[PDB]
C-alpha cells in the first residue's frame, strides 16, 4: 500500500541477481540450485506497523546498454547502485549511476549503494572509507552486502523500505 | 452482449465508434478519448445492477473483450496512421534486415555460456506473430511470450553450464538479438499502439517491465552503428554493404 518501483543499477557481475533472489527466494546458487531469473520482481515488506510493497527492475550493466537505463529508472521511489567490492572499476561505474541518477532522476529517490561480495578477502579492492564518505558527500546511504553469505540484504531492502517519502 | 438486456450498451459503444470520426486523426487526443470510454465503459460493466454477479476475472476478460471490439473498429484511423510512424516503421524494418543478415550475439554482449544453439528461434516466432492480431492484449501478448521463452531457454543455459540464474544483463542483449532476427514488421507502430491503446489500467507490473525492456530494445537498434555493437567502423560499412547485396 506502499508501493515503490526500486531499480537496480550496476556493471555486469557486481551481483544485482544475486542479491535480489537472496531477498526474494532466500537463495544462492552455490546453495540452492537455479529456479527462476531475476530481472523482475514483486515484494512487500512490513514498515512500522505499515506496508511497502516493492516493484523490483533490473537493468542491463553493460556500456552499451547505458544510453538505455533512463526508460527503466523513470519513476523511480528507490535504486540500488551494486559495485563488486573486489572491483576498482565496478566502483567507478556506480558513482556515475550516482550523478546520473541526481543530473536526472527523481530527487526525493531513496539511493542505496550496495558494496556487494563483501565476504571476498583476498580479492577486496575498494574501502568502506571510499564508498562511505563518497556516500555521505551525495545524500544516499552505503551499505556492505553479501549474497553468498546473506549479509545485509534484508537489511539494505528495509533501510530504503525505512526512508521512502 | 448480443442478448438483448445488452441493447443499451451496444448503442453507446457504436455511438463511439461512429462519434469518433467527427475529429481529424491525432493520435495523443484519439488515445486519450479510447481510455477515457475504456475506463466509462469499464465502470458500467462493474457498478451495473445487472452485472454485479460477475467475478473480478470476469469483468477483466469483458474489459479485453470491449478492448478488442473497439480497437479493431478503430484499427486503419489509429495504428501506423500518419507518415512519420510509417517512416520510423520502415527504417527499423531497414536496419534489421541488414544487421539481422552479419550480427552475432558476441556483438551484443551475450556470453557462450548462456548461448542457445536454435538462437532463441521459438522467441523469434511468438514476436513474429504480432501482425496477426488487431488487439493490444493479443499484440501485447506475443511480446509477452517471446520473452518467457527467452527466459526459459537462458534459465535452461545457466542450468548446464553451471552458471547463476540470468537476469537483465543476460535478457536484453537476447531480446536485441531475438529482435533483429525476427524483424517484426512495423516494430514502432506496433509499440505506440500498444502503449497508446493498452487498457491502462492493465500496462502495468511485469507486463510494463518487459513492455519496456522491448521498447529500449527498439530504440537500441534504431541507433545500431559500428560502435554500438562493438565492430570496426570498416568492417561495419562493409558488413552492411554485402547484405544490400543479398
Ligand atoms: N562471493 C560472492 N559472490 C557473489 C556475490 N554476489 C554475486 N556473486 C557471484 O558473482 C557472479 C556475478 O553475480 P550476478 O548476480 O550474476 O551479477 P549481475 N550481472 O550484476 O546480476 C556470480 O557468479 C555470483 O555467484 C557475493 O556476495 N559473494
Amino acid at each position: 500500500s506502499i508501493n515503490a518501483k526500486l531499480v537496480l543499477l550496476g556493471d555486469v557481475g557486481a551481483g544485482k541477481s544475486s542479491l535480489v533472489l537472496r531477498f526474494v527466494k532466500d537463495q544462492f546458487v552455490e546453495f540452492q540450485e537455479s529456479t527462476i531469473g531475476a530481472a523482475f520482481f514483486s515484494q512487500t515488506l512490513a514498515v512500522n506497523d505499515a506496508t511497502v510493497k516493492f516493484e523490483i527492475w533490473d537493468t542491463a550493466g553493460q556500456e552499451r546498454y547505458h544510453s538505455l537505463a533512463p526508460m527503466y529508472y523513470r519513476g523511480a521511489a528507490a535504486a540500488i547502485i551494486v559495485f563488486d567490492v573486489t572491483n576498482q572499476a565496478s566502483f567507478e561505474r556506480a558513482k556515475k549511476w550516482v550523478q546520473e541518477l541526481q543530473a536526472q532522476g527523481n530527487p526525493n529517490m531513496v539511493m542505496a549503494l550496495a558494496g556487494n561480495k563483501s565476504d571476498l578477502l583476498d580479492a577486496r579492492k575498494v574501502t568502506a572509507e571510499d564508498a562511505q564518505t563518497y556516500a555521505q558527500e551525495n545524500g544516499l546511504f552505503f551499505m556492505e552486502t553479501s549474497a553468498k553469505t546473506a549479509t545485509n540484504v534484508k537489511e539494505i531492502f528495509y533501510e530504503i523500505a525505512r526512508r521512502l517519502p | 452482449m448480443r442478448k438483448p438486456s445488452a441493447g443499451d450498451f451496444v448503442k453507446s459503444i457504436k455511438s463511439f465508434i461512429v462519434s469518433f470520426s467527427n475529429n481529424a486523426p491525432d493520435p495523443e487526443k484519439d488515445c486519450a478519448m479510447v481510455q477515457e470510454f475504456f475506463s466509462k465503459m469499464e465502470a458500467a460493466f462493474r457498478a451495473h445492477p445487472l452485472w454485479s454477479g460477475c467475478s473480478e476475472e470476469e469483468l477483466d476478460s469483458a474489459g479485453d473483450g470491449l478492448e478488442k471490439y473497439v480497437m479493431t473498429k478503430l484499427f486503419t484511423r489509429v495504428f501506423a496512421s500518419n507518415t512519420e510512424e510509417v517512416i520510423a516503421d520502415e527504417k527499423l524494418f531497414q536496419k534489421m534486415s541488414l544487421v539481422q543478415q552479419f550480427i552475432s550475439p558476441e556483438n551484443l554482449d551475450i556470453q557462450p555460456t548462456f548461448q542457445n544453439e536454435s538462437s532463441w528461434l521459438l522467441a523469434q516466432k511468438e514476436l513474429q506473430k504480432i501482425n496477426m492480431y488487431k488487439a493490444p492484449r493479443d499484440k501485447l501478448v506475443c511480446i509477452l511470450n517471446c520473452c518467457k521463452v527467452i527466459n526459459n531457454l537462458l534459465l535452461n543455459a545457466s542450468i548446464a553450464s553451471n552458471e547463476n540464474a540470468p537476469g537483465a544483463d543476460e535478457f536484453l542483449p537476447v531480446l536485441i538479438y531475438v529482435t533483429i532476427k525476427a524483424n517484426p514488421p512495423q516494430l514502432h507502430s506496433n509499440l505506440l499502439y500498444i502503449q497508446r491503446y493498452r487498457r491502462e489500467s492493465k500496462l502495468v507490473g511485469e507486463a510494463a517491465y518487459f513492455f519496456t525492456n522491448i521498447l529500449s530494445a527498439e530504440s537500441f537498434i534504431s541507433n545500431i552503428d559500428a560502435k554500438s555493437i562493438s565492430l570496426d567502423e570498416a568492417e561495419f560499412e562493409k558488413n552492411m554493404e554485402s547484405a544490400r547485396a543479398r
